[PDB]
């Protein structure tokens, strides 16, 4: 440390390389058509998304930056199912959710061609494509139950908000056994970047962060990397398929989140009944009983539409 | 680069095909009006 | 007195004058049609019944 | 006028052109399909005193409601 | 005064200037759009007699 | 880098002349418009 | 004055001073728009003796 | 004085000053309009006896029991 | 960069395309205020 | 005292003394208007009842 | 890297341009008090 | 006393003279106004009953 | 840079003309304006 | 005592003092301004007797 | 900035331009208060 | 005594003296005219009934 | 470098006159600000 | 007695006098229009009903 | 640098006349005063 | 690094600014306890 | 640095000087507002 090196010419043969790898320009941030595409496409429904939070507390500059995370542009009402709304009950919602998907998949298209431009292989968008599929079942779900009222309204509380009501409606999404799976891909994903992150930094002394060297030309310090696990826990990986481990740890974690979202209110409309069902609920002594009375007394009714009059009462 | 005459011949294009879609989008517009004004 | 002109671009000049004058005229009249009720008299002379 | 292509680049710009017509034309084909007085889909063989007239409140609809019924 | 453009990159100042405008024409009309007086799509062909205005009715 | 001395005094010649065309041509409309509508 | 901009380079002074203009008169707008008194995109027609005032003070 | 600009950049000084001195500006500006008696942009019209006045402590028992408004 | 002259020619372009600009404003404007005044 | 104008630019004299002639003539108008109920007797002779 | 001819100069317009904004804000403000004053 | 000058650039001075002076004015003007009920008296005059 | 003393003395006299006819033909205005609704 | 001046570097600490009064005297002002008895903008006109005060001790 | 005898010639201008704007002020005073006395 | 002003700058002391006389004059006529009622008197003799 | 000390007089001459001249301003907006609402 | 003004700057002396007078002058006013019934009495000697 | 003792010697001079002339001014000031309305 | 002879004369103006603010405050203070006072 | 001695001799005359006036103006203040209201 505290002795950088400065490279005045431009390294790649500090400053950068204007040139070519190839079909691939060096030197700017590479856009091309579908990149540039997919930031007007996004920057509209950026733009929707804001204009519309701001209007919502009267174009007030203090109130949009006071009341910021919890202002919203929210989905349609449930009666119009898949018709299309109003617009301002919900048409700004799906034009800002149209421009967005479009700006992801140009944004995908353009990752998409990079690689192939810089000729690498195409782990990177199959990667992002796993993230692509859970953000689309928060448009195939609420296809499939028939409703854009049961999409993800834009805003930082509110969809979280959004995320707590529908593990509410859906009766418990712990019980969801691809929401389970999720879990442990995305804690199996911290668990393989601590621990490969702190292997790498523990032989970087021998040159061991230089990967693509140890996965060609095995070094002492990827036999140090294999021998430590090796010896810890009975089994090792190689410096090069630590990666394929990483790899899938992450995109099985939005791949079975995905098939998760889909299977709910389509599939099954109660997990923890569900859980029941297959036998995941831990019993727990009973913390109440009611009589045959209390049973058709405490029975509600399901929530039906808001009251649109003002009743006098004059008696 | 583009050389200056080639900039002229590519501009007359520019010109030609903006004036076309204008056009259309002219017709577009009165037909629109003729079926339902908005003022 | 001419050569206040000099140095100056005689095509950004008359962009100048041009546009202040369009600029004018159109308020003027804008103003003019309100106070003088004119052509509101005009379209109640032909105005349907 | 013809040196702007000189100033900038002809392939980039047509993009970008592309770009913001595409946009623009969707952004108001989905506000007016959004509309009461334009909802041309539903509502386009009305005639023009037939169609809405006034519709802006805001709340036009209910909000809240169970959805439609399943079958 | 043409010397601002020795100063900067006219390539750059137009670019600037092109999407200041655009978004500015942009949030003008959403602004409009928004409101209820002129809420031109719905309204558009009221006579500004009857067009909306920000106040309540006399006497309710 | 603009106009020289001479192209200023040939430039002045037509804008004073351009100037009193447009005066006179607003003072007859003047002179009608208070035939039709006088203001004070 | 002049000397200071051999202390200020103008190239870097105008775009900071045009950005804070323009952000500063872009706030001061919406103030005045979301008040009650000068919501004059709703209310601008009204006229100044019957526009909008805030409360007088409550011992009144 | 003069030199404390030997012990720091004048040219730099200057940048500090005017950045403090525009948040400070702007900090009091929304401290006052967020207030009720100096939300000038609503009230700003009212003469200064009728602007209002925040609590004040009833300078008595604090006790006194009550009469309902007159119906 | 530029030359003098080259940013002179610019300049022109420039400022009639602004104050040309303008002037559609102020017809759209006039257009808007006789549909529905502001004021 | 004309050595006041010496290293200064007459175009620029001019833009200054212009722009301040056309603000102070306006503001002049705007309140003109205001205090001599003019144009408000003129919109009054013509109005329709 | 600003000659004192150049800074000069510049400041001419800088100090002429504000003048112009300046005024432009004050009638700007005249017409917007005498339409609905603030105090 | 001229001497105070020294070292002062005139159109610093006249610049800085002439912001107090336009300043002050108005001030007092718009002070005056309120004070003296004019032109509220021309006002009243002219408007219209 | 800018103007020199003779280009300002000869600047000066059509600026003072140029004072002098505006305040001359403002003076006609406000004797008009004073006769038409005098307010004092 | 000037000799401390020898030791640190006057750069440094008139940085450091300034920084420390201005947090200081934004802290106390921001604390009075959210107090009953100095919220001086609204309250700073009523007098010493008509300001609010904290609650006393009943002891019965 | 200014020598001696600029500050010289310099003082003299302002000198007179003062005391003729103070004279001006004078005669609008005294037409004030033939006007409208203030105490 | 005057030599309390050598290694001064007098542009200095006069702008130090002019601002303090500003602030001075300023809080003296507020002050003033609060405890005088004037310009209080002059504004009730003027105003309309 | 740095800044020489003749420099640095000018400097200071502009900058505590600058200064003062901000704080005169805004003497007369309290002024201002105070005969319109007093907040004591 | 003098020689207490030793290593001293006569400049330092008199903004630190001049500072300690300016405060205590102040102090003490403040405190006299509180014990002495003036400018109170004055205030109200020229009050209107 | 700042003053010599001969520039001062007459700076101290002007400064002293100024002093006086804004007192003398004053001092007619405060006897209109209080030939107007008296404070004690 | 410094000399003892700066350091003499920065003792002299941060002292005195010191006693400057000092003076200031206590200033504040009596117009604030006069005001209202918190004993 | 600093002032000398033959310096401080001559400061020490005029500071001397100078508090005397001033005791000498505020004994006459004092006189004059015990003439106007005694505290004791
Ligand atoms: C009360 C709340 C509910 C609950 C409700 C839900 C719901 C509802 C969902 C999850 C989902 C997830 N939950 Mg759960 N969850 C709860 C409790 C937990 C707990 C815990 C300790 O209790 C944990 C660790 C988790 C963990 C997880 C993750 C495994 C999973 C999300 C994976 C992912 O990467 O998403 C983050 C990744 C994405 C969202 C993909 C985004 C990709 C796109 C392409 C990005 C575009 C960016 C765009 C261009 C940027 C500009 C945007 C504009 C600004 C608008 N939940 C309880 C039971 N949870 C999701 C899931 O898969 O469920 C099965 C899901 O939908
Ligand atoms: C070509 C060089 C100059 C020019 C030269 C002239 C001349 C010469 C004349 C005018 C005239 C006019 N011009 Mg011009 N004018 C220019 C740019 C402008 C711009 C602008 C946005 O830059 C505007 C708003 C105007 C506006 C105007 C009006 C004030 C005026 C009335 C006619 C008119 O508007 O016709 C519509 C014009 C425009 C919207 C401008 C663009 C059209 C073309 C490219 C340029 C002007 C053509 C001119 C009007 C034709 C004159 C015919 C004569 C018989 C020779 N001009 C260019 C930069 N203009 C006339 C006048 O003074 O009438 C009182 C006149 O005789
Ligand atoms: C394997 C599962 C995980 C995953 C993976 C993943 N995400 C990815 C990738 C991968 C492998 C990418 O390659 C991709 C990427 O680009 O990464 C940098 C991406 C990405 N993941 C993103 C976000 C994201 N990922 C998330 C999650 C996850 N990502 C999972 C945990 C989340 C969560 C947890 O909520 C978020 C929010 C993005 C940062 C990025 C995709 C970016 C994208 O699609 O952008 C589209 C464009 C816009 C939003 C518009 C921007 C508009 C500008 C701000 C306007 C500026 C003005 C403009 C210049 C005007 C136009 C003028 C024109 C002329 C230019
Ligand atoms: C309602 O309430 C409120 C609004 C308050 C009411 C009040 C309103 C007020 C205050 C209004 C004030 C108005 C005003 C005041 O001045 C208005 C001023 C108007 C003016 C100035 C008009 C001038 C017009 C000039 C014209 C048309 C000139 C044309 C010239 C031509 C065609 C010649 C071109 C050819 C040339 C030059 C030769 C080139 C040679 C070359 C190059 C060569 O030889 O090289
Ligand atoms: C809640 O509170 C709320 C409600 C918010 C209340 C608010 C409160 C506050 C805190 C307001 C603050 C306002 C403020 C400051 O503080 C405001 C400050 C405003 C300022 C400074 C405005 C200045 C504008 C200046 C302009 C426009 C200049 C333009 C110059 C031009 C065009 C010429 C360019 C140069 C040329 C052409 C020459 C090139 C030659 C070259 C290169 C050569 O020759 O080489
Ligand atoms: C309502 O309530 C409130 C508002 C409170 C009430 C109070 C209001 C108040 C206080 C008003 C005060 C107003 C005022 C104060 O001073 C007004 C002052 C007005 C002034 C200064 C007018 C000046 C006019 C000057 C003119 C027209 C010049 C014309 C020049 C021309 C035509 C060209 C000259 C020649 C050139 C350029 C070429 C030269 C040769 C060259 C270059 C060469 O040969 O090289
Ligand atoms: C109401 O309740 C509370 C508020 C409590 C009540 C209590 C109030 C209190 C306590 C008030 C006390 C006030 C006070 C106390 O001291 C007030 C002191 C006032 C003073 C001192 C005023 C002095 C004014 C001096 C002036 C105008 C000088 C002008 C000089 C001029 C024009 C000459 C300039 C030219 C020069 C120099 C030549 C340069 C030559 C050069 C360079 C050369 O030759 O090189
Ligand atoms: C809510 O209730 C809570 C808040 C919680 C209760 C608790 C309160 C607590 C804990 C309070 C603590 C207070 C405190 C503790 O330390 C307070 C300490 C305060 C201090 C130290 C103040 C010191 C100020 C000093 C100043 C301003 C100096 C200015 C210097 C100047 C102007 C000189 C400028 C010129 C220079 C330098 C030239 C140099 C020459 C050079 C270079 C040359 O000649 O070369
Ligand atoms: C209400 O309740 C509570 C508040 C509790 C009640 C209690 C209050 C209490 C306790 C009060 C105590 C007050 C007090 C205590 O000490 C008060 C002490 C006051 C004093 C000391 C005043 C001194 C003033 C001195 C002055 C004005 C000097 C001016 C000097 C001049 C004009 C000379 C200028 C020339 C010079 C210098 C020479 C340069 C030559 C040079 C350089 C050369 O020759 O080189
Ligand atoms: C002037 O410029 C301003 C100042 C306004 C710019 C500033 C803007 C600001 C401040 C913006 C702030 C944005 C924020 C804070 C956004 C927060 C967003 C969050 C947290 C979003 C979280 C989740 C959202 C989800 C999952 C949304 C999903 C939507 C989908 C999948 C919608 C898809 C719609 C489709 C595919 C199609 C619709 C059209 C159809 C085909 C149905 O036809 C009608
Ligand atoms: C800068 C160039 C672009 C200009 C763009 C337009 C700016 C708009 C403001 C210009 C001046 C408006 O001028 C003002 O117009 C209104 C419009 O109601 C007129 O108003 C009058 O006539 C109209 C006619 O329709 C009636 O509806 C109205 O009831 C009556 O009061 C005023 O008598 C006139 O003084
Ligand atoms: C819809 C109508 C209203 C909007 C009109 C928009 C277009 C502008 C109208 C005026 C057109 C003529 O405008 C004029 O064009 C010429 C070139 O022809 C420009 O001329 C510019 O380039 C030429 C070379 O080509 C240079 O020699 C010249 O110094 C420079 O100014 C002028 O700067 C511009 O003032
Ligand atoms: C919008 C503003 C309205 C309110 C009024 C503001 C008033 C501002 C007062 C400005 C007075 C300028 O007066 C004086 O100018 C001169 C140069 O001209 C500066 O002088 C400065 O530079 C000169 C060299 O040129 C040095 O020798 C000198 O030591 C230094 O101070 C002074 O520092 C300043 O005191
Ligand atoms: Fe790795």
């Amino acid at each position: 440390t505290r002795v950088q090196v400065r490279t005045v010419p431009e390294p790649g043969i500090f400053s950068y390389l204007a040139g070519k790898f190839g079909d691939a320009q060096i030197g700017p941030i590479y856009l091309g058509w579908a990149g540039v595409l997919s930031l007007i496409f996004g920057f509209i429904a950026i733009e929707i998304i804001g204009l519309n939070m701001w209007a919502s507390v009267g174009w007030d500059p203090v109130e949009f930056i006071r009341q910021l995370p919890w202002l919203a542009l929210e989905p349609p009402p449930p009666q119009y199912g898949l018709r299309v709304p109003p617009l301002n009950q919900g048409g700004w919602y799906l034009m800002a959710g149209f421009f967005l998907t479009v700006s992801i998949i140009l944004w995908w298209i353009r990752i998409y061609r990079r690689a192939r431009a810089l000729q690498m292989g195409s782990h990177l968008p199959w990667a992002f494509a796993s993230a692509i599929f859970l953000y689309s079942t928060f448009f195939f779900q609420p296809l499939l139950v028939g409703s854009w009222s049961e999409m993800v309204p834009f805003g930082i509380f509110p969809h979280l908000d959004w995320t707590s009501a529908f593990s509410i409606r859906y009766g418990n999404l712990y019980y969801n056994p691809f929401h389970a799976l999720s879990i442990a891909f995305l804690y199996g994903s911290a668990v393989l970047f601590a621990m490969h992150g702190a292997t790498i930094l523990a032989v970087a002394r021998m040159g061991g962060e230089r990967e693509i060297e140890q996965i060609t030309d095995r070094g002492t310090a990827a036999e140090r990397s294999m021998l430590f696990w090796r010896w810890c826990m009975g089994f090792n990986a190689t410096m090069e398929s630590i990666h394929r481990w990483a790899w899938w740890f992450a995109v099985l974690t939005t791949f079975t989140g995905g098939i998760g979202i889909l299977l709910t209110g389509t599939v099954v409309d109660n997990w923890y009944l569900w859980g029941v069902k297959h036998g995941l609920v831990a019993p727990y002594p009973a913390q109440n009983q009611l009589t045959p009375e209390q049973q058709d007394l405490l029975r509600g009714r399901y929530q039906g539409t808001a009251p649109d009059s003002f009743p006098s009462y004059v008696v | 680069g583009m050389t200056e005459e080639e900039a002229r011949r590519f501009h007359g294009y520019m010109v030609t095909g903006t004036l076309g879609y204008v056009v259309v989008a002219s017709v577009a517009h009165f037909l629109a009006w003729s079926w339902r004004p908005w003022f | 007195m001419h050569r206040i002109w000099m140095g100056t671009d005689p095509h950004i000049i008359m962009s100048a004058l041009g546009s202040f004058l369009v600029g004018a005229v159109l308020v003027m009249h804008i103003w003019a049609y309100g106070q003088f009720n004119w052509p509101a008299t005009l379209k109640a002379k032909y105005a349907t019944p | 006028m013809h040196r702007i292509w000189l100033m900038y680049d002809p392939r980039r710009v047509m993009v970008a052109l592309v770009g913001f017509l595409a946009v623009l034309a969707l952004v108001i084909h989905f506000v007016l399909l959004s509309s009461q007085r334009y909802s041309w889909i539903e509502n386009g063989t009305l005639g023009a005193d037939q169609a809405p007239v006034g519709a802006s409140a805001p709340a036009a609809a209910a909000e809240m409601s169970p959805l439609p019924p399943g079958r």
